[PDB]
């Protein structure tokens, strides 16, 4: 896998450049806003086992005939490889977050999981529902917006680093469709 | 088990990064190859085994030697006699890997739910970490179960020396990527067994038969699924970067890029019949300086000035060391170079168009819509 | 690519874990220690084709034996493959600085350069020589900081280790 | 044990090298760490028997339902039992502030607790009510530093997440 | 795998027929002509590793993109895994050459070889041209007339062992094209 | 195919080596045996069908219970078949002496052949009296020569050892 | 070791088999062959005090700068071990001349030999260039028959291409 450190070294050794000063310093301002990082993925890692409970219920709250006899999420032991399907799509985000690239989620999460889809009879659109309501939790995390939760951080604002979450749930839901 | 097999056949052959026994300080392979872009094979060296690691053990168990399935919190009771004897350290990590392969866990998945054709693949996949290297090889193994079943069949892979000059009495068993390969097919099928790291093996019809009989060839991107993923590539995939667009849309882009890759193959390969004539045109000239007498001035002995020719002088030597050297042919190869780049991108990306392809006909295959 | 990162999220993807409290104190140490080899990193950019000419004829000068026929130094295309590699070496160990880790060294340099310098005929004595050269040169308050010193010559010794 | 030492020791032995310049920046985050959650350790060593009697009454308030004679919380021997647990909770939270990781809790608090706590009939929600308790009392500046209270309520959450 | 005279009993087991006595005077003549067969061998296997240098450096001589950054020749564990690759191809050629027949030659390293180069990105054509490098230096060994070694022979005529070696080595070309 | 040159190469392949000396020599033994053994397998070629009909009815008169009904040879479509059997397992010696190993007996006529004889209920003893005839009715200096009836009689109880 | 009757005793083992006929006919190729082989290891063991002086003293003709201080071979005690290491790779060689295969060099002088040389920066273009000038000082009517001296200098350059 490649970090952001390691994004700039691939990309200019396609070109046998040094490492310079132009893209250093976009490289010196991840290192400055890197507390702001550890702070954003201390924030769902903390609330990871509310956001997958409260994920594929409201997927199953919205289809109510995934538990019909006939569906997907039916049974209760499919309704456990659901809800660790669950927390392998956030965990993966939260390497992604936590790295500053999406290398992790490329040829490690998303690598076969469509042909395994395909092959089990996964319904497709309902995999991006439950995604897409973990990326309604996870930016209502970063930008301290939850509900019934609220943490203390220091003053500032972080919707950047919302909004590179947010692209992290789209290229989950990109792969599987 | 003291005979456990019966046929006078001839012997097929083994891998290459075995325990040697001569030089047993050497690295051999696994030095340049994929290995080095998995993970690193877990070897128990400690007695005590903490709880951390003793769960970071059994997930290498389930990914490897399961099929990356899911093991429950009952599927995991049928292996509370082994853990007691596998973190004590009463039984080793081949005793324990096949205590597993014996339970009620792994019967019902890979002996009963799927057929015998397929139950054959996986165990050279689950237990050695290769594909069958041949048909006779396979078909040795249909008769080690045909004398003594499903215990006989299991215990002839733990019970080998290919066995233990590989994985040893420690490490768990895994993926091969060595070097070299005893045949080069066999390279290729263990490349589509194990393809992808988020794949399961549930569900999933038999693959190795008709490669091992050359009737189905494997399809370049199969291959691709298999290979543990570099960091730089000449052509990086657009593997994810296909946009959603049609069956029949995929059909036409297909068959333009597979036409651009043929008229790119014959201009590179009237490119090599210019360095040919480009050679035969200096041939006399070039023999005729091969006997004379060429002295220099400076920059063979120390003695003598030189200047910047002690060397090369300041930034001076290129971005390869070939294109410093003027010439005929040195002129029609940098040619050469820059259009067998166009072919190999564009042969790349008939690669990952003929992956949708494929990705879009399992699902008009499996019972749906469209 | 062994990074402080990458080092952190395979461990923790190895148990099936989420990202703890040790996970995240080593990201600090990568933040508390970039500004030392991040100084190092551009004053290996800027200068680079002074530093890899000076240690590129520490190599000519002590082994003038490669300059023989059928030796390792014979023609002019032979000297500007020697030069290259020196500076394929001092781009790889800036790559290494910026990414604070080994890993641009590990598989672009090291893997696999003892099977081809022992098969092309490569005296890789002679690399180490070029290498050598630029770990010694070092002043310490003239060309860095102090502590930029000890992430330039840490990477340089690695190499050295390495190759022989 | 995983602290940030015995991770990577533990994967510089797996591919069989030295500690790298990748291995001392893990530590060097070690030290930054240290002041604030050894801080906050020896905060909650000297508190710790007026905040697990602050522990056991939350979940006797919130689940006061377990004093019927027949199902679980019968006597007061079995009461003081359950201030033994919050203890030992609040001990191995004290212990992983001092590791600096998630040690103490995975090995003697986590490992076999859905199996101890199922056959014994214990439900572990009055075990998330102690504690879930103690993550909101903290007020940051009066009870500890602004940082040192991070570390303190996220190995807490951690033994919820784990619980349930 | 086969060797020539399991070449001649697997045509005259296509018929259910014994090997008789025309087809033994064919036989008798390879016998005959095996001295210089083991005198062919050993003047590809005593040259070995200088076949496979002057022919992997003979092919960036034709092609400098591969030592171009993202080449395939660029690294040192890519210029390492070619010229294994190199010793390979020699290494089959010479036990096709010692068997008599190409079966060994055919089915352990040429079979699936094309498809298997595409999957890792590997130019086929510098393939090509690298494999007819050593095939012209092969005949070159054989015959006695290489420039810069000389062997030591019997006095005779080696050209029917010349063009069985030229015939693996565009018998791999076929199968990398 | 085993033979000399498919155990030489096979072993080299093995490991990873070119043909080395001890492989060369092993191909020159190759050369000196082959005037023997291509003299014995000339004589097999013109006198098969001679000694075939010699040694079948050997062993039908050893054993006489064969023709029994219900037993293995009743009919004359029975007992060709056992004369076809016998001229199959002379072609293939005549195989072995071609290429100069146990190759074509092994694969063709031995591999699978107990569990043939044994499920269609015939006996392996009828057909080691055929083999065990034709083994002493040789005459070493009237047939062939003296070392070329070794090699012929070294492949004969080669499958008698196999038959039984 | 490596030889004629160790390939084909190994192979069988390996297989479970009795010792037929295609593994005697190639320790025939042992018996023709062994004329050759063995007056060439008689006339080295009977030279090698002359022909391992003259083999070393062209290393250092050719590579001067191994004299240099600092270099390989500095002082006496150090070029006496040089020509200690030529008298034991010939040994092999005769040893090889003897068994009748390359296993006396792969298991003591070649096996390791890349580790070695390279962690005690000793150049393997000295041994090669060694091992090269016995190669070519060989006359083959003169020192030995024209087939001692095809298998002499066969052994040579397999120590070639196993050094480089
Ligand atoms: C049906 C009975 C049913 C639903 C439908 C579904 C409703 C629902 N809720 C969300 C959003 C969130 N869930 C969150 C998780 C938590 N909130 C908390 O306060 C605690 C800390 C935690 C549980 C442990 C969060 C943070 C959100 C985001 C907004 C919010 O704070 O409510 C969605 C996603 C919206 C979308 O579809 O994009 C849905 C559908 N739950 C049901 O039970
Ligand atoms: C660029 C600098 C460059 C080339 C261009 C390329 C030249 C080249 N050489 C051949 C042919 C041979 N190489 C041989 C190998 C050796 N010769 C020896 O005597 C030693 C033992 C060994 C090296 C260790 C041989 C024998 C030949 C055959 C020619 C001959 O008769 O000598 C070719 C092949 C032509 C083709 O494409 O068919 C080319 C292009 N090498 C470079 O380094
Ligand atoms: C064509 C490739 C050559 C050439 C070949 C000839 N070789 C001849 C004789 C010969 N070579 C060897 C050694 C060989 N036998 C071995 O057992 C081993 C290794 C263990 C080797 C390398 C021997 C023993 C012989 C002599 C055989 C004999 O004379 O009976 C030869 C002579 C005629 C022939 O043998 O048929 C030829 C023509 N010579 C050439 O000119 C080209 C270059
Ligand atoms: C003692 C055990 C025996 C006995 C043995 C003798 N055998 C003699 C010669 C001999 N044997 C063979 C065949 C052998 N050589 C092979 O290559 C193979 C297999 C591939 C076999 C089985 C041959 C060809 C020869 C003749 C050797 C020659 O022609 O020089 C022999 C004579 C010794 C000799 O001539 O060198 C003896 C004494 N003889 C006995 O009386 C007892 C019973
Ligand atoms: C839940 C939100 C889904 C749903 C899920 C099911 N998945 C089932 C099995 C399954 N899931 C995965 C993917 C997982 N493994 C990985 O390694 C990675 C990423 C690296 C991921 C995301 C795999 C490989 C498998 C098969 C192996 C296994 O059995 O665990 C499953 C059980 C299928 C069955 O009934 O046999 C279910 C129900 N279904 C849903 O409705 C929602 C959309
Ligand atoms: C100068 C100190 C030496 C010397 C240099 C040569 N290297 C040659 C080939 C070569 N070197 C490498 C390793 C290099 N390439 C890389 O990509 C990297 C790291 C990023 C490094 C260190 C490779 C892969 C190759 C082969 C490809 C190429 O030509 O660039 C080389 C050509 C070999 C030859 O023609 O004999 C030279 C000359 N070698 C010398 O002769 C002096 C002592
Ligand atoms: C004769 C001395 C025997 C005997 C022989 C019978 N064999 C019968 C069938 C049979 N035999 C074979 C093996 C044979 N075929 C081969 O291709 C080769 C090797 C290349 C061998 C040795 C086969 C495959 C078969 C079945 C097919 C066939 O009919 O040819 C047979 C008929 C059995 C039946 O009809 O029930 C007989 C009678 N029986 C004798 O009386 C003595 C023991
Ligand atoms: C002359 C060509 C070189 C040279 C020679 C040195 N070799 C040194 C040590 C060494 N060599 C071996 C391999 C050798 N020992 C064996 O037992 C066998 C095979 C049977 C062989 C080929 C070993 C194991 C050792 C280490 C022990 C020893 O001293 O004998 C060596 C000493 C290394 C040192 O002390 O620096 C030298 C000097 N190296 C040179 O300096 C010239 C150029
Ligand atoms: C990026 C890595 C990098 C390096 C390792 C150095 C390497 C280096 N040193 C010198 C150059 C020098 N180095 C010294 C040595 C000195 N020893 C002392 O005790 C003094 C503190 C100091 C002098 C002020 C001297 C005297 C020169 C002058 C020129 C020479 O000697 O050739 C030069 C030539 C001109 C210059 O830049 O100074 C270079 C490229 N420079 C780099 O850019
Ligand atoms: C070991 C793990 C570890 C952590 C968890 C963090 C903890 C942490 N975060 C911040 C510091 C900060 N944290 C935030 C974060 C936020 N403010 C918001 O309004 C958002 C809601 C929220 C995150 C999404 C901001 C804006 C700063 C100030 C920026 C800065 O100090 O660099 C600081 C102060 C840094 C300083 O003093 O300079 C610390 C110690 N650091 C670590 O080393
Ligand atoms: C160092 C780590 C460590 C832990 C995490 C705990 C875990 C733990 N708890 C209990 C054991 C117990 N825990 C309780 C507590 C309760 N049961 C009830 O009836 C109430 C619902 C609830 C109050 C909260 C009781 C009563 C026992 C005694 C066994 C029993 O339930 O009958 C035991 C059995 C031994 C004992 O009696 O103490 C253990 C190992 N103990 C440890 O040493
Ligand atoms: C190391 C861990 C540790 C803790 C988590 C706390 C837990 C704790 N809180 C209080 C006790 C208190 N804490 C506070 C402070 C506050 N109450 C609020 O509701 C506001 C959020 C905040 C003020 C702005 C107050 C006002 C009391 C007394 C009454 C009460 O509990 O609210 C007490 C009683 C004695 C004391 O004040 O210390 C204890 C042990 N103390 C510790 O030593
Ligand atoms: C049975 C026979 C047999 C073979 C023929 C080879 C075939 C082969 N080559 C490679 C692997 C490779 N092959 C090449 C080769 C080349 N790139 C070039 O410039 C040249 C055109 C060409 C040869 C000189 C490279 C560069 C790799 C490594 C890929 C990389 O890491 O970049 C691999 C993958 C090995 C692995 O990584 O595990 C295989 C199976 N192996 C075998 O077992
Ligand atoms: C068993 C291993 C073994 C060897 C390989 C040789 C090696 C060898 N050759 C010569 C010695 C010699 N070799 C030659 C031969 C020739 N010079 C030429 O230029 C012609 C090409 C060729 C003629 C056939 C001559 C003329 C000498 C003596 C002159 C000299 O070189 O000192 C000597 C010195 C004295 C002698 O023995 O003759 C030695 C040790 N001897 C051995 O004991």
């Amino acid at each position: 896998m490649l970090d952001a450190f390691s994004r700039v070294v691939v990309n200019s050794d396609a070109k046998a450049a040094y490492v310079g000063g132009s893209d250093l310093q976009a490289l010196k301002s991840f290192i400055a806003d890197g507390n702001k990082r550890l702070d954003a993925v201390n924030s769902i890692v903390s609330n990871a086992s509310c956001m997958v409970s409260d994920a594929v219920s409201g997927m199953i709250c919205e289809n109510p005939g995934l538990i019909s006899p006939g569906g997907n999420c039916y049974t209760n032991r499919r309704m456990a490889a659901c809800l660790r399907d669950g927390e392998i799509i956030l965990r993966y985000v939260s390497y992604a977050l936590l790295a500053g690239d999406a290398s992790v989620l490329e040829d490690r999460c998303l690598n076969g999981l469509k042909e395994t889809y395909i092959a089990l009879g996964v319904p497709t659109n309902s995999s991006i529902r439950a995604v897409s309501i973990m990326k309604a939790q996870a930016v209502a995390f970063i930008t301290n917006t939850a509900t019934e939760r609220k943490m203390s951080f220091a003053a500032g604002d972080c919707t950047s680093l919302a909004s590179e979450v947010a692209s992290y749930f789209d290229r989950v839901g990109a792969a599987i469709s | 088990v003291p005979f456990s097999t019966a046929v006078r056949f001839e012997s097929p052959s083994g891998g290459l990064d075995r325990y040697s026994r001569v030089d047993p300080a050497a690295p051999g392979p696994n030095v340049i190859t994929r290995f080095l872009f998995k993970d690193r094979p877990v070897r128990r060296s400690d007695p005590s085994l903490s709880e951390v690691d003793r769960e970071a053990t059994m997930r290498t168990v389930y990914r490897n030697v399961m099929g990356n399935a899911y093991v429950m919190e009952e599927e995991r009771a049928e292996l509370a006699t082994l853990e007691s004897q596998f973190l004590v350290g009463a039984i080793s990590t081949r005793d324990f890997v096949r205590g597993v392969a014996k339970s009620a866990t792994y019967k019902k998945r890979f002996f009963e739910s799927v057929s015998q054709f397929r139950f054959i693949e996986l165990n050279f996949k689950h237990f050695m970490g290769r594909a069958p290297l041949d048909m006779a090889e396979m078909s040795k193994h249909y008769e080690i179960f045909a004398a003594g079943g499903y215990d006989a069949e299991v215990d002839s892979y733990f019970d080998s020396e290919e066995y233990l000059d590989v994985f040893g009495l420690d490490t768990v068993p895994y993926m091969r990527f060595r070097g070299t390969y005893a045949p080069n097919s066999t390279f290729n099928l263990q490349c589509r067994l194990q393809g992808g790291w988020a794949r399961s093996d549930k569900k999933l019809p038999m693959m190795s038969m008709l490669p091992l009989n050359n009737k189905a060839a494997i399809m370049p991107h199969q291959i691709v699924d298999g290979l543990p993923v570099i960091p730089n590539s000449e052509h990086p995939s657009q593997k994810y970067n296909v946009p959603k667009v049609s069956r029949e849309k995929l059909q036409r882009e297909l068959l333009i890029a597979q036409g651009k890759a043929n008229a790119l193959q014959i201009e590179l390969d009237a490119a090599y019949t210019s360095l040919a004539s480009s050679r035969a045109f200096l041939a006399p000239f070039a023999a005729m300086a091969a006997d004379m007498d060429i002295r220099p001035l400076y920059g063979k002995n120390p003695q003598v000035f030189a200047g910047q020719f002690l060397g090369v002088g300041a930034g001076q030597w290129g971005k390869t060391g070939a294109d410093t050297v003027r010439g005929r042919s040195r002129r029609v190869a940098a040619d050469i170079g820059v259009k067998e780049f166009q072919l190999e991108r564009v042969k790349q990306l008939v690669v990952d168009l003929q992956r949708a392809l494929a990705l879009e006909d399992a699902e008009a295959d499996a019972p749906a819509t469209s | 690519m062994k990074s402080v990162i990458t080092t952190v999220v395979s461990a923790a993807d190895a148990a099936g874990r989420f990202p703890s409290n040790s996970d995240l104190e080593s990201i600090q140490g990568n933040i508390q220690r970039s500004a030392a080899r991040l100084e190092a990193a551009e004053k290996l950019a800027g200068n680079h084709e002074a530093v890899v000419k000076e240690a590129g004829d520490a190599c000519f000068a002590k082994y003038a034996y490669l300059k023989n026929p059928g030796e390792a130094g014979e023609n002019q295309e032979k000297i500007n493959k020697c030069y290259r590699d020196v500076d394929h070496y001092m781009r790889l160990v800036n790559y290494c600085l910026v990414v604070g880790g080994t890993g641009p060294l590990d598989e672009w340099g090291i893997a696999g350069a003892r099977e081809v310098y022992r098969t092309l005929n490569l005296p890789t004595s002679a690399y180490v020589a070029s290498i050598a050269y630029t770990r010694d040169r070092l002043c310490v308050p003239r060309d860095m900081s102090a502590q930029a010193g000890v992430e330039f010559s840490a990477y340089l010794d690695y190499l050295i280790n390495a190759l022989s």
